């Protein structure tokens, strides 16, 4: 009776032949059809819902048939891109490319507001063979490729005007290897244009067998989400049914906004549970449930002391979302430690670390002087040298993470911090389009390991990817602490953006968490304003190229308008006093200026290039992504 | 070869079609709309679900021989 994973032989995963997601869903729709595989909650019209189902024998149907007409109209390797709204659909599109061994590319419906940058980004990327989507967004699809060039209008499907008998000449792929391509993942793009990680079937079971192992989860143990599924933590989520035989049910995004009670009902004991509810959500879930998904007074009994698992990803998780949820839904006894937060990434396909079933979130602080010279040591939180980092919890099973000096390839003893290498058979194989960064980001040797070495099972001569983030081991646990390409050096000396920018916003009540970037530019490439400017500290050297700190802030949206002067000059002593650094120039624009990410989180390098070009200043729409020479 | 079979059916009638890959689908359309009884803006005609119009052409959609254009009301 203690967990067993039914994937895993030995410590071993094992896979027999049938083993990738679309021979696992063909099994299931013949050993037992009729049971229920799907389930979307339409709040559409009905403000408390309906829900529409899928068994087993249906879904396969209608991948099946969709298939079989993607076989007629493109060729092997063909992407096949999937611009339906979020409903059983989509789902029924992106399996239906898998069925037909093409290679899926999980997009959104194009009249979705504000993410237009991200799929052009896409398309221009990975050019598919085929649109696939529904009758109800056919027309909004047909106006967005309006908007692409003549010959990137690929040929739109509507998968649900894709007869079943269709399903008739459907062929079945062969066996997959471990090459054969199931999908691309898309990362955020937060430190650049969203790259595509090619994703394979055997990527794709490894992650979800990892992912059940992680979770301790079994059959009766319902799975609920109203993440996107063109979000790392979205997709991989609503895979999990076919192996793990749970049933999977899933919302919209704004379902989740409107009434984020939803997420909380759903996640709630249902008469007839034999299990626990294992969900996913960042941390702007757990604080907008908090704060407007509490039942009202009066209201049907809540009872969450069922939840198994709410994996928490994307970010480190914060201290102060952890304290509000539990105090808004302690009460009704949802557990502390169902609250997972975890480490995973797209070259990963999404999982690499959580936290043991046991135990909580461990958020803890650190000497902020130990931690800009790359050593992690605990202080007090009421120290003034506090910087707070999340515990990502335990690498995965059949993976690994080490933490690195790059540029010798060496692992570090735990305590130090460098670039977090991480090796697995859910590592993906590679960037499309893009084979030489893939060879620079997948490729990597581990020259050295420590004794006792966290590579530990891995061959000697396994490769490595290179995560673009820096981290360290401390006390047992994964730690990020921030990422590479956003750390900022100046003098000789390292700064951590987010850190930065939290004493900005501390110093001023003009800025806003979440609304503030932190980066550096060389001396000569800063704008004229900053060597007019007496406060600056800095004059005009077209031979200077050392890096200076810069501060971009939003307003509110209204409330215009305010001084710059001693907003700058707030900003300005209180980082001069607490960092030892000082600030060149604070420009601050109107709200929704600076560039972000599929999350909605600050893309800094982005911010930086829109900074320095200067869309920003002049009050320019900023380009969502950076140049690719950045 | 220049020509492709079309087939056009609105779930009863199936009615076959040929036609050059560069000619419009207007004179198709309306000898079916009429075939039926019907004037060809009382019916919308659907390739994969996806309306089509009445000046685009096979060769516009990527038709191949014995493709099926679907035709309904409105
Ligand atoms: N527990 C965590 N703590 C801190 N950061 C995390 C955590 N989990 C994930 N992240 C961040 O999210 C990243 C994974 O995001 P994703 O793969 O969607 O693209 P991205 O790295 O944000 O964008 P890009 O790769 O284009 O710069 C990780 O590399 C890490 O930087
Ligand atoms: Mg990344």
């Amino acid at each position: 009776m203690p967990f067993h994973n039914p994937f895993i032989k030995d410590g071993q995963i094992k896979f027999p032949d049938g083993s990738s997601i679309v021979a696992h869903v063909e099994r299931w729709a013949k050993v037992r059809g009729d049971k229920l595989a799907y389930r979307f909650l339409d709040f559409s019209t009905e403000r408390d819902g309906v829900p529409r189902d899928l068994t087993w024998a249906q879904f396969s149907a209608r991948n099946r048939a969709v298939a079989a007409r993607l076989q007629q109209v493109t060729q092997p390797g063909d992407r096949v891109a999937i611009l339906c709204p979020q409903n059983l659909d989509y789902l029924v599109a992106f399996f239906g490319a898998l069925y037909a061994g093409r290679i899926a590319v999980p997009l959104f419906d194009p009249s979705e507001p504000g993410h237009v940058g991200r799929l052009h980004a896409v398309l221009d990327n990975c050019h598919p063979s085929a649109i696939l989507t529904t009758t109800e967004a056919a027309e909004g699809v047909r106006k967005f490729f309006r908007t692409r060039p003549a010959n990137q209008r690929p040929r739109v499907i509507a998968v649900d005007a894709v007869p079943d008998d269709v399903a008739s000449t459907w062929v079945n792929p062969d066996e997959p290897d471990e090459t054969t391509i199931a999908y691309l993942q898309y990362t955020s793009g937060s430190t650049r244009i969203p790259t595509g990680v090619q994703i394979t079937h055997l990527n794709l079971a490894t992650n979800v067998v990892q992912v059940i192992e992680a979770l301790e989860g079994e059959e009766g143990d319902r799975g609920l989400s109203w993440l996107p599924f063109f979000h790392d933590m979205g997709l991989i989520t609503a895979l999990l049914a076919p192996m793990i035989g749970h049933y999977f049910t899933f919302m919209t995004p704004a379902a989740f906004v409107r009434r984020p009670e939803r997420w909380i009902r759903e996640l709630a004991r249902k008469e007839g549970d034999t299990g626990g509810t294992i969900s996913v959500a960042p941390n702007f879930a757990f604080d907008h449930a908090a704060a407007r998904g509490v039942p009202k007074p009066g209201s049907p009994p809540l009872d969450l002391s069922n939840v198994k698992a709410v994996l928490n990803g994307s970010e480190p998780i914060s201290a102060a979302t952890v304290r509000r949820f539990n105090e808004a839904f302690g009460p009704f006894g949802f557990p502390p430690k169902a609250i997972k937060p975890s480490y995973g990434l797209a070259e990963a396909t999404l999982f690499v670390s959580t936290t043991p079933s046991a135990e909580e979130p461990k958020i803890i602080t650190v000497d902020r002087d130990q931690l800009n010279s790359g050593r992690i040591v605990e202080v007090d939180a009421d120290s003034p040298k506090a910087v707070a980092q999340a515990s990502a919890g335990k690498v995965g099973i059949a993976e690994w993470a080490v933490i690195v000096d790059a540029e010798s390839a060496t692992e570090l003893p735990d305590g130090q911090v460098g670039e977090i290498w991480i090796s697995g058979q859910n590592m993906g194989t590679g960037y499309w389009g893009k084979p030489e960064e893939s060879v620079a980001t997948f490729q990597n040797i581990l020259k050295s390991r420590t004794n006792p070495s966290h590579a530990e099972g891995a061959t000697d001569d396994a490769t490595w990817v290179r995560t673009g983030d820096y981290g360290a081991f401390y006390d047992g646990d994964l730690y990020i602490t921030g990422r590479v390409k956003d750390l900022v050096i100046i003098d000789g000396r390292n700064h951590y953006p987010q850190d930065l920018e939290y004493s900005a916003q501390e110093a001023s009540k003009a800025i806003r968490t979440g609304y503030v970037a932190a980066f550096s530019v060389p001396a000569n490439q800063l704008p004229d304003e900053v060597f007019e400017n007496a406060h600056s500290g800095i004059k005009r050297d077209p031979d200077d190229t050392s890096e200076q700190l810069v501060i971009v802030a939003e307003r509110a949206p209204g409330a215009h308008k305010l001084d710059i002067g001693p907003i700058t000059d707030d900003i300005r002593a209180a980082i001069a006093v607490r960092h030892g650094v000082t600030v060149r120039d604070v420009l601050l624009t109107a709200a929704g200026a600076i560039p972000r990410t599929s999350s909605g989180k600050i893309g800094r390098r982005a911010c930086r290039a829109a900074y320095l070009d200067g869309s920003l200043r002049a009050g320019k729409v900023a380009n969502d992504f950076p140049d690719a020479t950045d | 070869e220049t020509h492709i079979n079309l087939k056009v059916s609105d779930g009863s009638s199936e009615i076959f079609f040929k036609i050059k890959k560069t000619t419009p689908l207007r004179r198709l359309m309306e000898a079916f709309a009429k075939r039926q009884g019907k004037e060809m803006d009382s019916l919308r005609f659907l390739y994969d679900g996806i309306r089509i119009q009445a000046d685009q052409t096979p060769e516009d959609l990527d038709m191949e021989d014995n493709d099926i254009i679907e035709a309904h009301r409105e």
